[PDB]
């Protein structure tokens, strides 16, 4: 009748943050 | 700025599910008042039972009903929320 | 080190929970991991279905079955596991 | 019969500010 | 008198960083008091946790949450501003 | 050849950071490459997230988790690193 299943999650801080680099010139 | 990083979802339900966190992000500030204003919108809405968690680090493994799983991210919080039975 | 938050289920499903997460820390690393493999060994002591979290920060509201719920502190990590 | 739960994480990392003043220019 | 440089941010909090760091040259002269004053603002009226680097001659690499870094010059000083934790 | 200036981090860790300085400087020559070097390896070998700072004239002031904080000078630059979010 009803189907279940099994699912997994972990947070990666990645996805919502960016790296950036920067130099006087 | 909401970003599905898994689902299982009606795109209606989806729609529903981040419409429903960005108003419980706009009330709310505890991360479990988060979830339960969630888990309750969604449990009257559609029928029980729903679990909703809320946080930026933590990781899960659950059994869900098919079609009622979401795991996604508004802003820097990710916010879990699936139907087991 | 365990520290229960809040519980809603028997003495020994007090202790159990401990015993397991307790091993499952010293074999993985990654808090998906763990969950997954605390959660399928409660499913198969008490009978399923169980879900687990594994993390250091979150927030959950939840609905479990009547004794049958646990949110306790491991180290630094806290671990919420209950029967629905 | 099913009750509900909430939880919360009460882990505290303790933080700092800091300043620093570079001249070797 | 203000040169964006690179931007991930809101043109309201773009200008918002500009007017800050200039109210914080008017009132300073130690390049690490100009960042405090900045980041210190910006933790008030945007939520922790942000960081300032002011200077002439610096290289940086940083980590930021999306929609929330700024990097300009004002006056003679480059200004690095944004957003971690 | 290393001065540490200020540091809130493990005199273990403390070493690494000037070690890992060493062959920062050794293989790049650019302050923002030097700095990506720091941040990248100390994002390995602990956990992220971590911000470097690399240059002659700056002035900063940011927020850091305890003992995760460095401060230094390595030959003809000065060397910030932190870790925070």
């Amino acid at each position: 009748s009803t189907l279940y299943k099994n699912a997994a999650t972990q947070t990666e801080r990645r996805t919502a943050t960016r790296d950036a680099g920067t130099q006087v010139r | 700025k909401a970003v599905i990083k898994n689902a299982d979802m009606s795109e209606e339900m989806q729609q529903d599910a981040v419409d429903c966190a960005t108003q419980a992000l706009e009330k709310y500030n505890i991360e479990k008042d988060i979830a339960a204003y969630i888990k309750k919108e969604f449990d009257k809405k559609y029928n029980p039972t729903w679990h909703c968690i809320v946080g930026r680090n933590f990781g899960s493994y659950v059994t869900h009903e098919t079609r009622h799983f979401i795991y996604f991210y508004l802003g820097q919080v990710a916010i879990l929320l699936f139907k087991s039975g």
